[PDB]
């Protein structure tokens, strides 16, 4: 980047936009609940086991 | 405590003044930062595993460190001084000659970088100037003030660094991932700068420097350098064959042959590194590189 | 001058001449009919270096031979206007002389040929020596001459040289 | 029309690789191989004898890499694809010799440079076989 | 830096909350041991709230951050509290602190602005959080003991997932087995596994735990070698220490709701006293 001064310009406007539509899509209990089913169905799955 | 002023730089200001309590001579390279703005980021972490990591590792070939201070605005840096440097030898002075001395150079080059990377530590600013001497000759480096500590996998970082006359083929192109060829291209470049004492790649920006490199070395082929239609930032250019190396310079033995090639490779895996270069031919022969007493020095 | 270019060609086999595999009896028969030939675009073929792709089997009514759209790549020569190269002399006449440079034949008037080395009729091989007895340009010389037309004609093609102009003869 | 002094190319060979008398005669030799090593059951022509005696009754190379390190030096100037084949097949000696051969060769770099280029260019010229 | 075990690390911590007591006592400001200090096992709480907040600070954060930058700022507000208390420091310019200057050293193309437009507040608000920082910025440099030499465990994770689809030729998917070992690696980094182990044998234990739940044992992956284990020599120096790894992580108490609510509000008092 630059030092200096400068950057005072647009620092609150930045501030207030970062990204153009940014990803936060509430899709399994803010991202938290498909992470539950992976464990789950690791140590409960389709894998062959001897008796 | 001011005493003398040298030069400027890149982004740091060169002060020869004597600091306190040790009576060593100390070259405070000020950085120009911000402190009037609120919100402003100020002293930039590029130098602060310098001025914090070095006073631990100690080595020969690598430059020494005493203290740190500093407070955002002003950042004095605290760094043993240095008699010249490297493009003082070749650059406007040409008076200074050195009869057989470029052995001692690249002896004491790869054995700086050699530590580094044991301690996964790259040096990716490399430039025909860092090279500093001292009065006893002891070949150092300058600053760091673009290290990184890696390590096994090579993810994607920062792009059109490093000072343009010295560039790495597969940095111009713009590639994700590298290695330690970046390191290691700069070091026959340097050595191709000592031969012919004129600058061996004057290029300009990226699509400049791809010109000069590829007529003079070539154009990786599939079987030379693997992988390169897969990345979307690359220009399709002419067939560029290959110059020779052992006829564009002059005084230069079959032993000196046998490392230039082995650094100029555009195969950033099948690159020489430090250990291999230092167990070749070159550097175990009867003409042996002279200590550092014999080395003259700039007016 | 000797380049190195892709060509593309229409290659009929006949109906008959199949064989167990039947790419090598494509492949045999392309060597024995673009070789040897010209064309007034690409230039005289003289061999194929590396098959690139082969195409399928086009078949068409009312022709019986099957086609494949054979690519490949094939050295020509295609002389340009102002090219400086060398000769070998086949035949010396009073009117001009005669010189060939390898399947291409050349050609050089009189008036490119400077009045020192006169033809002189009276010995029996025919030469170009001047008055002094210095150079003997005969049969079977190696000289030098400089491209001045070019032209092309079903195989032969034809390109007119000059003689007149200086560091040539024997070298 | 088609002129060589004034690099007047057509678009058909304006960026085409030239080749020499050794690169040509390299390749032929490997067909001569195909016929003694096999021989198979069909036979060549003289054009092939005639056409693989002409090139190596000029040429002046031997090793395969040292004719490509000549392409090479020729190359990173301010040249031509058609002006590296004349200064290549050709090998000329002198300075001044380069630039009565090709006429749009003297409205370039000096002659300064050029000796150096020829220097290796005669270094790999095979005097002897 | 590793250190040893946790009987270390229980009287570090400890000894920073009673030297802070010194001072405060010898003042005439606060009465000698009353409920308005915070009790050394009450800090354990305050080292687990903020720590599980910067992680999610740094998940929403504009563009892609690198996983070494994540892991990066949980090694400095760890190291920090070691000789100093967390009523003297309030953890909210803390955690802050730790996560501005922990993202520049690792190449990645970030500007200040793009570092503060991140929170959700007012943009006025976020022009005063700043200016804290540097206040602490200088002391935190001073407060880690010139010790910079740090590895997160997400750089030789990627290194053991290509000697499995090597040499495994039916393991070929490392995708099945990348997303059941983040969770397990971020676990663990709430813990003081960090300071107690070293950082390449942390990855080589989230292989081995996530694909043991799983199904897939290898049995014949110990007997190996794979640059000296990236640990030790013998092989009797490396089960006792992966059973360790796991029982920290099951042992470890979430932040309660009911708890939170009421050391902030003890906390308060203390920055509010002029210097308590």
């Amino acid at each position: 980047h630059v030092p200096e001064l400068e950057m005072l310009g647009r620092l609150g406007y930045l501030n207030h936009v970062r990204a153009a539509s940014p990803q936060d899509l509430a899709g399994g209990y803010t991202s938290s609940l498909a992470c539950h089913r992976a464990l789950q169905d690791a140590f409960s799955g389709l894998f062959w086991q001897p008796s | 405590e001011k005493l003398d002023f040298l030069g400027e730089g890149q982004f740091a200001t060169v002060y020869k003044a004597r600091d306190k309590n040790t009576n060593q001579i100390v070259a405070i390279k000020k950085i120009k930062l911000g402190h009037r703005s609120e919100a402003k980021d100020g002293i930039n972490r590029t130098a602060l595993r310098e001025i914090k990591l070095l006073q631990e590792l100690s080595h020969p070939n690598i430059i020494g460190l005493l203290d740190a201070f500093g407070h955002k605005s002003n950042i004095s840096l605290v760094f043993d001084f240095m008699e010249t440097d490297l493009e003082v030898i070749i650059k406007d002075n040409s008076l200074v000659l050195t009869p057989s001395h470029i052995k001692a150079y690249m002896l004491m080059t790869l054995q700086g970088l050699e530590y580094l990377h044991q301690h996964w530590i790259l040096h990716r600013d490399l430039k025909p100037n860092n090279l500093l001497l001292d009065e006893n000759g002891v070949l150092k480096l300058a600053d760091f003030g673009l290290a990184k500590s890696f390590g096994s996998p090579n993810r994607a970082y920062t792009h059109q660094v490093v000072t343009r006359w010295y560039r790495a083929p597969e940095l111009l192109f713009g590639a994700r991932m590298y290695g330690v060829g970046v390191d290691m291209w700069a070091v026959g470049c340097i050595l191709a700068e000592l031969l012919l004492r004129v600058p061996f790649l004057p290029g300009d920006s990226d699509l400049d420097q791809l010109t000069r490199i590829f007529e003079t070395l070539g154009t990786p082929t599939e079987e030379q350098w693997p992988d390169m239609c897969s990345l979307p930032d690359y220009v399709t250019f002419k067939s560029f064959p290959g110059i020779p190396l052992h006829h564009i310079f002059s005084a230069a033995g079959d032993d000196l042959l046998d490392l230039i090639q082995g650094l100029f490779l555009f195969n950033p895996c099948a690159r020489i590194t430090a250990t291999q270069a230092l167990k070749m031919k070159y550097f175990s022969n009867r003409p042996g590189p002279t200590p550092g007493c014999q080395l003259p020095r700039p007016n | 001058m000797f380049y190195h270019i892709s060509l593309e060609h229409e290659i009929l086999l006949h109906p008959r001449y199949f064989g167990p595999n039947l790419l090598n009896t494509v492949k045999q028969k392309l060597f024995t009919e673009v070789e040897g030939t010209c064309t007034g675009k690409y230039g005289f073929v003289i061999a194929v270096t590396t098959i690139d792709n082969i195409g399928a089997g086009v078949i068409q009514p009312g022709r019986g031979f099957v086609l494949y759209p054979v690519k490949y790549k094939a050295i020509v020569f295609r002389p340009f206007k102002g090219e400086v190269v060398d000769a070998v002399v086949t035949q010396v006449n009073k009117v001009g002389l005669f010189t060939e440079i390898g399947p291409m034949s050349c050609f050089i008037s009189r008036h490119s040929i400077p009045s020192e080395m006169e033809f002189d009729p009276n010995s029996n091989p025919p030469c170009y020596k001047t008055m002094d007895e210095d150079i003997v340009i005969q049969q079977d010389d190696e000289i030098r001459l400089k491209i001045v037309g070019t032209r092309v004609d079903k195989n032969d093609i034809f390109a007119i040289g000059s003689l007149m102009d200086d560091y040539l003869g024997l070298v | 029309e088609e002129d060589a002094s004034q690099l007047i190319f057509p678009k058909e060979f304006e960026t085409a690789e030239t080749l020499l008398n050794s690169e040509v005669h390299m390749l032929l030799e490997h067909r001569k191989q195909q016929n003694e090593s096999a021989e198979d059951e069909q036979e060549l022509s003289e054009v092939f004898m005639k056409t693989l005696n002409y090139t190596a009754r000029f040429s002046r190379f031997k090793n395969r890499e040292t004719i490509a390190s000549v392409r090479s030096l020729l190359l990173q100037k301010k040249l031509h694809k058609f002006e590296l084949a004349c200064l290549a097949n050709l090998c000329p000696e002198t300075a001044e010799e380069s630039k009565a051969l090709i006429p749009s060769l003297e409205g370039r770099f000096e002659d300064e440079e050029l000796q150096q280029i020829l220097d290796d260019i005669q270094t790999k010229r095979s005097f002897q076989y | 830096w590793t250190f040893s075990s946790e009987e270390q690390l229980a009287r570090l911590r400890a000894d920073a909350n009673r030297k802070f007591r010194c001072k405060a006592v010898a003042n005439g400001k606060v009465l000698p041991n009353d409920p308005v200090f915070l009790e050394p096992h009450e800090e354990m709480t305050l080292c687990k709230y903020y720590e599980k907040r910067l992680l999610e600070f740094c998940s929403v954060f504009k563009p892609a951050m690198p996983r070494s930058v994540v892991g990066t700022a949980c090694m400095y507000f760890k190291r920090f509290y070691l000789n100093n208390s967390v009523m003297e420091y309030h953890p909210r310019i803390i955690m802050l602190t730790c996560a501005f200057l922990a993202c520049k050293v690792d190449e990645f193309n970030v500007s200040s602005p793009q570092f503060v437009g991140n929170l959700r507040e007012s943009p006025l608000g976020q022009e005063k959080a700043l200016e804290q920082i540097l206040e602490y910025e200088l002391l935190l440099i001073q407060q880690l003991n010139f010790h910079l030499i740090v590895h997160n465990p997400y750089r030789p994770f990627e290194g053991f997932l290509i000697d499995l689809k090597t040499r495994y030729p039916i393991l070929e998917n490392p995708e099945i087995l990348r997303k059941t070992a983040d969770d397990f690696l971020n676990r663990i980094a709430l813990t003081d596994a960090y300071l107690l182990y070293t950082p390449s044998q942390i990855a080589l234990t989230a292989i081995l735990s996530s694909a043991s739940r799983a199904g897939i044992t290898m049995e014949s992956y110990l007997s190996e070698s794979l640059m000296l284990k990236e640990n030790r020599t013998c092989l009797s120096q490396l089960l006792d220490i992966m059973k360790s790894m796991r029982n920290l992580v099951k042992k470890y108490e979430p932040p309660r709701s009911e708890e939170v609510a009421v050391l902030k509000q003890k906390l308060e008092r203390c920055h509010s006293a002029e210097l308590a």
